DNA sequence: CGGGAAAATCTCTAGCA
DNA sequence: ACTGCTAGAGATTTTCCCG
DNA sequence: CGGGAAAATCTCTAGCA
DNA sequence: ACTGCTAGAGATTTTCCCG
C-alpha cells in the first residue's frame, strides 16, 4: 500500500479527506486511512461525545448567582437532595456571598462548595469565611457551566416558580422566599417520591445513622480473611460471596478460596 | 505518551498537540507549552 | 447483637450511577459503607460503587408501608 | 406474621410503643400501631419560639426549635412587621414550621406577619427560649473579636451553637437532634397517611362480617375483627370500598 | 374525596403543587391530582418532549445565509443527499438571492425551497424567481431554526472545512468554493458510504428510474382486487400478502380473503 | 375540543388557553383570540 | 416482461424513518413507489411509508460487489 | 453460478458487454467483466469544454459537458485568469470534472487557472461546443425580454436548455442525461475499485496451482485458472495474499 | 463449533445568529 | 395548515478467518 | 391463567448569562 | 489534579384486580 499511502497523504494535504474517502479512493485498509487522518493536526476538531458526572456526596453544595428584574439572587443547592436556599442580595460582592455562605454553614453541615470563577466567589472574604467554617472551595474548569449543572438547573426551576407566585407578593424578596418554600416542601418527586426538605432530612439522617452503625459493626466484628495473600480485613460475608479490603482495594471474591480467622 | 488536541475556554479554535499529564473521568490535565491546563473531556481528543 | 445491626444497615437503600452511564440505577441494597466506597447488592449482583456517586436513603414511605 | 401474638403479649406486659414492637418482631407499622391502639389500658417537631434580643444597639431575631434547641438567628435592620414576616417566611421555607409562639409584641401582631403565616400555613400562639437566648449571647461574646460586624458574629455563634456544641444523653449537636426529630415526624406523617388510605376499606373473610383492613401483603392479608387481629390468605378474602 | 378536593384546590391556588404533592398530602387518586394541576392556567409551562422530522423528498432544498469574516455566504443544501452549494454574495438582498436560486434551479431539479423569514428570502424578487422557475417556497414556523436543521448543520460543517483550507486561498470566495468541493467529493459517509455528489446522483437517477419502471409496471399489470369491498387497484402481490389501494388508502392484507381479477 | 397552552416565538412567557384548529406531527394551528397561529409541538401543550 | 421490471424495482434500497423515531431504519427492499407513499419490505415486514420520509437509492457500491 | 457457461456462449455468439450479461444471467459484475476480458477477439463523463461568448458587451463563460451536452454558463465581469479560475473551481465543486478543453486563450493559459486545476486535480488540454453555444444564444434571444439584466437571462436560458428542452433517442433532457452518465461512471469506478482490491489475492483449490480470484460469495468462490472460470466450495479453497 | 481480529452498528455531543 | 440535523469519537455488538 | 385499568418506568426536551 | 442536570409530558412496559 506504500504507493497508495503516498497518494493518500498528498491528497489529504490538500483536501483533508476523512478516512472513508481515502480508504475508498486509494484501496487502503481502514486502519491506514484512520492513521493518516489522525496524523493531521488540522483534522483534530472534535472531542469525545460523553458527559461527566458531578460529585454527589451529602456535604456538597453548589452556589450560583442569577438575575431577575435587575436584582441579584444568590442560590445554593444541596446536590444529593435538591434542597435550595436563595437570597436577594443588593450586590455581587464578597461580603454578601461570605455572609450567605456563613449563614448556610450554620444551618446545614456544609463540607465543600462548588462555584464558578465569578469575582464574588473568588474573593478573599469568601475564602476566609470558608476557612473559618471549614468549607473546601472547588472551582472546576473555568467557563464550564456544566460542572455546576445542578445549581444551574435550580436557577431555571427557581425562576419558573417565581413566575407563578410573583403576583402574590409585592417585592421580589418575598416572591423568592415563597418560591424556596414551594420548591422545598410543595413539589414531590425524585428518588424517594420526596420533597427536597424530606429528601435532605433523609440524606443527613441516613448518613449519621449508617456511619454510627458501621462503626459499631467494625468495632464488634473483627476478622482477617485470606484469599487465593495477606491478612485482608473482612467487610461483608454473605450470599456465597465475601467482600474484603486488601491494600486499599475493596474487592469481591467468591466464598471459595477464602478463609476467615 | 499521548497527543492532546483541545479547545481551552470560550475559544472556537482548537489547539494542540499537547502532552497529557493526567487523565480522569470527564477531564484531563494537559501541558501545552509550559502552560498546565485543565480541559473537559468534551473539549479534548487524545491520540 | 451484630446480626441486628447488619440487618439494619441492609435496610438502607442506595441509588447510584456508573462512570459513563448518566441514568440513575434503582434502589440497591446497602451492605457496607466506607469513607470512599460503598458495597451494595443490586439484583443478585454485589458491586462496589464510589461514595461520590451514591445517594443513600431509607425511604420512609416504604418503611411505613411494610 | 408469627410475631403478632408475641407483640400483643409484649405490649400487655411491658407496654412497648409500636416502633419498638415493629423493630423487634418485624411487623408492618400499621399492625403494631393498631396493636398499641387496641389497648385501652394505654389510651411537637413543628413548633418554634420567636424572640428578639437587643445587643450593641442592634436587633437580633432568634427562632428556637424547642424539641432540639436548634437556633436560627438573624440581625434585622428594624423591629418592624415586614422584617418579622420576611424572617418567618425564610424560616418556613427552610424548615417545616407549623406553630410559632411569640410574646405579643407590636411586630409579631402586625397584619404583615399574620398574612405571611396565613400564606405559609403557620399557627400563631401568644424556659428553653431564655436559656438558648442567653447561651447565644455568651457565644456572641466569645466570638465577637473574630468578626468586624455584628451580623457575622451572630452567624458564627449560630454555627457554633448548632454544630460545635454537643451535649445531652447521646452527645449529639442541635443540628443532629433536629434532623432526627424531623425524620421521626416524617415517618409519623407517612404512617398516618397509610392508615388514612387503608381505613376506607372493608374485608370479608372465610363469609364473616365486615372487618377492618390493616395490611395487604404479597401473600397474606392482616385484618382486625371483634378487637382481634387475624391474618387470612389473599384468595380467601375479598376487599371492597365503603 | 370531595373535602380533600377542596383542600387540595385551596392549597394549589397558593403553592401550585405538582400532582404528586397533592396526591400525597390529601389522599387523592393520581388522576384527581393530575386533573387539579391540569385545570390551572399558571402551571402549563412546558411542551411535549419530542422533535419533528423535516421533509426529505428528492426535490427539497434548504437555503440559509451565514456570515464569516464580515462576508455573507448563501448556502443551499439538498436534503436527501447532503449536497451543498455556496456563494459569497456582496449583500443580503433579494436580487442576489433570486440570482442564486435561479442559477441553482437551472443546474438541479429544484421543486421546493425551505427558508426562514429573512428579508432576502421573503422579497418579491425571490418570489418572482420561484414563480418563473416553478419552485414552491416554504417558510415554516417563524423563528424556528430547527425546521431548517439540515442547512443549519451544513453551515457548521461548511465553516469547519473553510477553517481547514483558509490558508490555501487568498480570498474567502476561493476558500468557500474549495470547501464546497471538499464536502461534495472528498468526504464519504452516510447511508450508502457515499460522498454528497455520488449520493445526489444516485438519488436523482433512482427517482427517474423507479418512476419510469413503476409507470411501465402499472401500464402492463392491470388488475382489480376484492378483499373482505369495491374494486381496489392491485399494487403488489407476493410473499403471502397483497398490498392494494382502496379509496386513496394503501393497505396491506393477507393473501387470504383477497380475489384478483 | 381541546385547550392549547403555547409559547409563540422568542417570548419566554406562555400564553393560553387557545382553541386547537389543527394538529399535525411536529406542529399545531391554534386560534388565540381571533389570531390564527402555528406553533411547534415542542412549544405547545394540548389538554 | 413484467417479472424483470418487478425484480429491478425490488433491487432498489430504501432508508426511512417513523413518525416519532428520529433514527434511520436500514436499507429496506423497495416493492412499490407512488406519488405520496412507498411500499417497502423490511425484515419480513411489509410497510407503507410516507414518501416524505424515504430516501430511495440503489447503492452502486454493493451492486458491483454482488 | 449456473449461467457462467451460458454467459460465455452468449459473448462468443452475440458479443454482449458485461452489464448486459450481468443483467440477463444474474452474475456478479466481476465475473462478467472477466468473461468479457477473456475474449481476445473483443480486446468520457469527466471531460468538459470551456468557451467564451460575447453578447451585448458582456462576457459569458460557458462550460459544456459533451457526453450529455449539459451547459453551465455564467456572466463574468472581466475576461481574466482570476474569473476563469473561480468559474473552474465552482464547476469542479459542483460536478466531477477531470478534463477541460480550452482554445489556448490568454485567460485559459494564465497561472491562476493552472493553480486552480492543479488543486482540483483537473487535466487541461489545448462541434458540440459550437452547437450548444449557438443554441444558448438562441434561447437567450428568446428569453431576453423576461429579465432586465443579462445574467438573469443567461441563467434562465441555462435552465431552459438543461431541463425544458428534450430530444435524442429517449426524449430526455440534458440534466437527465448527465445524471445517467455520472451514475454509470460511478458504477464503473466502484467496479474498478472492486477489481483492484480483489486482484491482490491467490486461491488454491482441490492442491492445484495458484489461481486468480473473481468472486467470494456466501457459499461459493468463483475463480479463474488456465483461462477457464470455475466455481469451488468455500471450504474446498484457500485464499492467500501475494 | 470457536477465540481474535476486524468490520459494523449504536450512543452521544457541539454547533449551526 | 408543519416537523432538528450531521459528522465524528468511542464503546459495544456482529461477522469473518481459518483451524 | 388472563384482559382492562392503573401504576411504574422509559424517553426526551428547554432552560439554566 | 475533574466531571450536566432537573422536572414534566407523553409512550410504553409491569403489575394488580378479580373472575
Ligand atoms: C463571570 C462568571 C464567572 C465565569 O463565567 C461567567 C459566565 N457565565 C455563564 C453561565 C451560563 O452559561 N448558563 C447557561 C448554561 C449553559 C450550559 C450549561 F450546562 C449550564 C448553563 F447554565 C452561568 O450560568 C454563569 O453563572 C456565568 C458566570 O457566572 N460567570
Ligand atoms: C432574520 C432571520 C430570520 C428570522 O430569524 C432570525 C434569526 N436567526 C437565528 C439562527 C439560529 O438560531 N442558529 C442557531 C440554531 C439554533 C437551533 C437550531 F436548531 C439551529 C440553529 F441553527 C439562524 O440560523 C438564522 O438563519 C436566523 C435568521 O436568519 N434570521
Ligand atoms: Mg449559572
Ligand atoms: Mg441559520
Ligand atoms: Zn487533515
Ligand atoms: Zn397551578
Amino acid at each position: 500500500f506504500l504507493d497508495g499511502i503516498d497518494k493518500a497523504q498528498e491528497e489529504h494535504e490538500k483536501y483533508h479527506s476523512n478516512w472513508r474517502a481515502m480508504a475508498s479512493d486509494f484501496n487502503l485498509p481502514p486502519v491506514v486511512a484512520k492513521e493518516i487522518v489522525a496524523s493531521c493536526d488540522k483534522c483534530q476538531l472534535k472531542g469525545e461525545a460523553m458527559h461527566g458526572q458531578v460529585d454527589c456526596s451529602p456535604g456538597i453544595w453548589q452556589l450560583d448567582c442569577t438575575h431577575l428584574e435587575g436584582k441579584v439572587i444568590l442560590v445554593a443547592v444541596h446536590v444529593a437532595s435538591g434542597y435550595i436556599e436563595a437570597e436577594v442580595i443588593p450586590a455581587e460582592t464578597g461580603q454578601e456571598t461570605a455572609y450567605f455562605l456563613l449563614k448556610l454553614a450554620g444551618r446545614w453541615p456544609v463540607k465543600t462548595v462548588h462555584t464558578d470563577n465569578g469575582s464574588n466567589f473568588t474573593s478573599t472574604t469568601v475564602k476566609a469565611a470558608c476557612w473559618w467554617a471549614g468549607i473546601k472551595q472547588e472551582f472546576g474548569i473555568p467557563y464550564n457551566p456544566q460542572s455546576k449543572g445542578v445549581i444551574e438547573s435550580m436557577n431555571k426551576e427557581l425562576k419558573k416558580i417565581i413566575g407563578q407566585v410573583r403576583d402574590q407578593a409585592e417585592h421580589l424578596k418575598t416572591a423568592v422566599q415563597m418560591a424556596v418554600f414551594i420548591h422545598n416542601f410543595k413539589r414531590k418527586g425524585g428518588i424517594g417520591g420526596y420533597s427536597a426538605g424530606e429528601r435532605i432530612v433523609d440524606i443527613i439522617a441516613t448518613d449519621i445513622q449508617t456511619k454510627e452503625l458501621q462503626k459499631q459493626i467494625t468495632k464488634i466484628q473483627n476478622f482477617r480473611v485470606y484469599y487465593r495473600k495477606g491478612p485482608a480485613k473482612l467487610l461483608w460475608k454473605g450470599e456465597g460471596a465475601v467482600v474484603i479490603q486488601d491494600n486499599s482495594d475493596i474487592k469481591v471474591v467468591p466464598r471459595r478460596k477464602a478463609k476467615i480467622i | 505518551n499521548f497527543r492532546v488536541y483541545y479547545r481551552d475556554s470560550r475559544d472556537p479554535v482548537w489547539k494542540g498537540p499537547a502532552k497529557l499529564l493526567w487523565k480522569g473521568e470527564g477531564a484531563v490535565v494537559i501541558q501545552d507549552n509550559s502552560d498546565i491546563k485543565v480541559v473537559p473531556r468534551r473539549k479534548a481528543k487524545i491520540i | 447483637e451484630l446480626q441486628k445491626q447488619i440487618t439494619k444497615i441492609q435496610n438502607f437503600r442506595v441509588y447510584y450511577r456508573d462512570s459513563r452511564d448518566p441514568v440513575w440505577k434503582g434502589p440497591a441494597k446497602l451492605l457496607w459503607k466506607g469513607e470512599g466506597a460503598v458495597v451494595i447488592q443490586d439484583n443478585s449482583d454485589i458491586k462496589v460503587v464510589p461514595r461520590r456517586k451514591a445517594k443513600i436513603i431509607r425511604d420512609y414511605g416504604k418503611q411505613m408501608a411494610g
